[PDB]
């Protein structure tokens, strides 16, 4: 038998100690070896309620990232409410590893294999492991990068939907290329995304949403307002902070049947997403700075008000990187012995 | 622990306003901001929240465009402005920190939680200037019951002081709060009640006066 | 967005229940004393916070909400208002009741005959002596209403702890005599008093 609980989980992963790209400098000396045998147990004819906005397997996660960020990245410039420190700005290697997290002593991981499960119900077949899956820890806003897919549906999540000050989240079941390229003034760059895919999966995407906003028609919108980060998909490609305007994969107009290519730029002073202070980085490397990832997740935010009126609006970017976590955290409990 | 709201003001149509709201206690960045508007004769109204970790900004139809909410965690102090202001904008400006939402700890409400709430800023839209008063008599018609006074028409600012028959009618007398119309302009009534059987005998006069207007009347009243 | 009632009394001592209809949505409440900022009381329908007594509580179910604060004090006379989400209730004075109930004197004013030689025409209706001031102003030609040309006021006290307001009615001289008959209906504590003016 078994009650919920909180407990300090550990971190496993499959990092190299000679490695001099970042993560794996972080993940040898914070993380074990992943498990050498690792076996997962039905338990049979039991149902539990997870719930994917009250886990704290994701407040420790989101402490974690911020220690590697916090030790890896090498910014000429740290200003911090007044403080400013200089430092040495070297170039680095950098490229996302997966990572688990596994229980102590005295506690167990449960898991729902619910096929579309939406992160809060209760759950039919619950399997118990010891660490979860290889997570990776990839910082981005408005696209979810690198993730997991949905098994089955477009799965959609939140805490409620008739609130708007809290996120949705939407979990694919069709992965989609996001190929960005910086190719051989040095700032410019540019990602590329099949528009034929995209915008069928977009498609896909209102169907499921108007299904849960009463058929009601839906429509994209940019951001509003707000900080760079937010306001264009931002992440960080090889040690370069790539932001992207994403206006073009919101193009209700085209429900476009080619290629769309977004404006990216590498910026040099940026704004720590841990909420700290502003950093200042190094002019980009040289060469083809290349970056193929996946898109498997989509944040929004809905405009808030127009109760009135019979369609809804909906606009990339949903709070901070905390909730990227429970993109894939959702399915997972850790429960005391 | 506690939201400081800037000083009252007031502005003219068009025009453009920005009001302060400096956090004092807690911790700026996390939990989001709303801010709501209450207008004279109507019930509050959201304007929209605004999180102060990025600055985004949630804000409903009604008001795109013209308003963005800002922010500067450095001086923990959010901001909201309005652009092109009008009649229907005078009012009283809140900003409220909201609890359950945000980055941090949030406080467990399935709702809105509207912890903390500023003193509020008033702003009055004067599409006015200054004038003076127009005044015209309030004449008596149909036990001893007599009731007439002194209808003081479209004016600017406050205060006029009216004092019946250069102060020999004192019983009786009600001066009623002025109005400040669709105009924007300040209006008043003032009444007694008499005696009917004294209508024939006595005949009253209103004495309005507007001073920053530079204003003197006398109006009679049959 | 949600109705709430405009008006709630009672005596140092008793208890009162302000509601909030609308739609089946939670609730959160907060009052608002005169020009100080306004302090959150209870949420989601019957929850209570902490720093606040047990005396204000509530619920909701059905479409409307209830806000009750038991064994009264004359520091909760204050507005109160309600929301869910970004849906607001208008509000609903609470007054203490130091002094007795009192009905509305209502006085119907015409236009002057020197208001139409320059061609506008305003019926005044003033109203006094009545506790609380909680009062619905409404003008209607001959037996219909309107809503367009009304200009009301805030109740505010007078030397004597009761309560005052004006309602003008600006109209064009033609629809002055358009017709028979016009009157400044007010509306205080379930009834109304009608006065009535004609050409
Ligand atoms: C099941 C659940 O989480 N409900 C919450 C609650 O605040 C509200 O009742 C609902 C819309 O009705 O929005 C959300
Ligand atoms: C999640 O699923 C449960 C039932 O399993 C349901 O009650 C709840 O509304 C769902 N949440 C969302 C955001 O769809
Ligand atoms: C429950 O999860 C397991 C994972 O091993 C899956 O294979 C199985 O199909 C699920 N149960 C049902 C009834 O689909
Ligand atoms: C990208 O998605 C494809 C599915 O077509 C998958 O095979 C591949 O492993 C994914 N790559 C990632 C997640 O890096
Ligand atoms: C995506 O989900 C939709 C409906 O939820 C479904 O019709 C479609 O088959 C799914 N995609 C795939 C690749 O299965
Ligand atoms: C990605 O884009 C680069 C340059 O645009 C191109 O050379 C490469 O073939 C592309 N790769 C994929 C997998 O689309
Ligand atoms: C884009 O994707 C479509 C799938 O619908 C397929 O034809 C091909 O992979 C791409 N087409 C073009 C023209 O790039
Ligand atoms: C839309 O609502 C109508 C009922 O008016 C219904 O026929 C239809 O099933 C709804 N849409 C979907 C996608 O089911
Ligand atoms: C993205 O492009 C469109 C049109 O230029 C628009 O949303 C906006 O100007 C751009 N985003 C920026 C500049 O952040
Ligand atoms: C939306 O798609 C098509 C491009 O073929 C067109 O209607 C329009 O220019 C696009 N809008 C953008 C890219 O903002
Ligand atoms: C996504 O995965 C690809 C393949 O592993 C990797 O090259 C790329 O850097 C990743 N993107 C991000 C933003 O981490």
């Amino acid at each position: 038998v078994w009650k919920d609980a909180d407990t300090t989980l550990f971190c496993a992963s499959d990092a190299k100690a000679h490695e001099t790209e970042v993560h794996n400098v972080w993940a040898t000396h914070a993380c074990v070896p992943t498990d050498p045998n690792p076996q997962e147990i039905h338990l049979e004819n039991v149902t539990e309620n997870f719930n994917m906005w009250k886990n704290n397997m994701v407040e420790q996660m989101q402490e974690d990232v911020i220690s590697l960020w916090d030790q890896s990245l090498q910014p000429c410039v740290k200003l911090t409410g007044g403080s400013v420190i200089k430092q040495a700005c070297p170039k680095i290697s950098f490229d996302p590893i997966p990572i688990h997290y596994c229980t102590p002593a005295g506690y167990v991981i449960l898991k729902c294999n619910d096929k579309n499960f939406n992160g809060t119900g209760p759950c039919k077949n619950v399997s118990s492991v010891q660490c979860t899956h290889g997570i990776k820890p990839v910082v981005s806003t408005q696209l979810l990068l690198n993730g997991s897919l949905a098994e089955e549906e477009i799965i959609i999540r939140s805490e409620n939907l008739t609130n708007n000050a809290k996120t949705i989240i939407v979990h694919l079941n069709k992965s989609v290329e996001i190929n960005c390229t910086r190719p051989s003034d040095i700032r410019k760059a540019y990602c590329e995304i099949n528009g034929t895919k995209w915008n069928k999966v977009l498609k896909q995407v209102t169907e499921k949403l108007k299904e849960h906003f009463n058929n009601k028609t839906i429509i994209f919108q940019p951001p509003s307002g707000g900080d760079l980060e937010i306001t264009m998909h931002s992440f960080n490609c090889r040690g370069e902070f790539f932001y992207c305007n994403t206006t073009q994969l919101f193009n209700n107009t085209c429900i476009c049947n080619g290629t769309i290519t977004l404006p990216c730029k590498i910026k040099q002073i940026i704004n720590m997403w841990q909420g700290t202070g502003q950093a200042m980085y190094a002019p980009p490397i040289d060469g083809k700075i290349n970056c193929v990832s996946n898109i498997t997740g989509i944040l929004l935010t809905r405009d808030g008000g127009a109760n009135n009126t019979s369609n809804e609006t909906f606009r990339p970017g949903g709070g901070n990187i905390k909730d990227n976590w429970r993109s894939e955290l959702y399915k997972y409990k850790v429960v005391q012995i | 622990a506690d939201l400081v709201q800037s000083g009252a003001v007031v502005k003219k149509p068009g025009d453009s306003v920005r009001i302060s709201c400096e956090a004092q206690g807690y911790r700026f960045p996390d939990y989001i901001i709303h801010w709501i508007r209450r207008a004279p004769g109507q019930g509050p109204e959201w304007m929209g929240w605004m999180n102060p970790m990025g600055g985004q900004v949630n804000i409903p139809w009604k008001f795109q465009g013209r308003v963005s909410m800002t922010r500067d965690t450095s001086i923990e102090t959010a901001f909201l402005d309005l652009r092109g202001l009008k009649s229907d904008d005078t009012a009283v400006y809140y900003c409220v920190r909201d609890r359950s939402n945000g980055s941090g700890k949030r406080f467990e409400s399935s709702n809105w939680f509207l912890d903390l709430w500023g003193r509020g800023t008033a702003v009055t839209i004067q599409s006015a200037s200054t004038k003076g008063p127009s005044v015209f008599p309030l004449a008596p018609s149909s036990g001893g019951t007599a009731a007439l006074g002194c209808l003081v028409k479209d004016y600017f600012p406050e205060p006029v002081t009216v004092s019946w028959n250069s102060g020999a009618l004192t019983s009786g007398v009600h001066t009623f709060p002025a109005v400040l119309q669709s105009s924007g302009l300040y209006s008043l009534s003032s009444v007694v009640t008499v005696p009917s059987s004294s209508l024939g005998t006595q005949t009253y006069i209103c004495n309005v006066n507007h001073k920053p207007s530079n204003t003197k009347v006398d109006k009679r009243v049959e | 967005a949600l109705t709430q009632p405009r008006s709630v009394s009672a005596s140092p001592g008793q208890s009162v229940t302000i509601s909030c209809t609308g739609t089946h949505n939670l609730v959160s409440w907060c009052q608002h004393q005169p020009g100080r900022a306004p302090k959150l009381l209870i949420y989601d329908f019957n929850k209570r916070p902490s720093g606040v007594p047990d005396r204000f509580s509530g619920s909701g179910s059905g479409g409307t909400a209830s806000l009750t604060i038991t064994g009264l004090q004359d520091d909760d006379d204050a507005e109160y208002f309600c929301w869910a989400y970004e849906a607001f209730g208008g509000g609903t004075k609470l007054t203490v009741l130091g002094q007795p109930k009192a009905a509305p004197s209502v006085t119907l004013f015409p236009p002057s005959s020197e208001e139409l030689q320059a061609n506008k025409a305003t019926l005044v209706c003033l109203i006094s002596d009545f506790y609380p001031g909680a009062v619905t102003v409404a003008w209607k030609a001959d037996s219909s209403p309107v809503k367009a040309g009304v200009e009301t006021t805030t109740p505010s006290k007078q030397s004597n702890n009761k309560y005052a307001a004006s309602s003008y009615l600006s109209l064009t001289p033609e629809q002055w005599k358009s017709h028979r008959s016009y009157s400044c209906q007010v509306t205080h504590e379930g009834s109304t008093v009608e006065k009535t003016v004609a050409p």
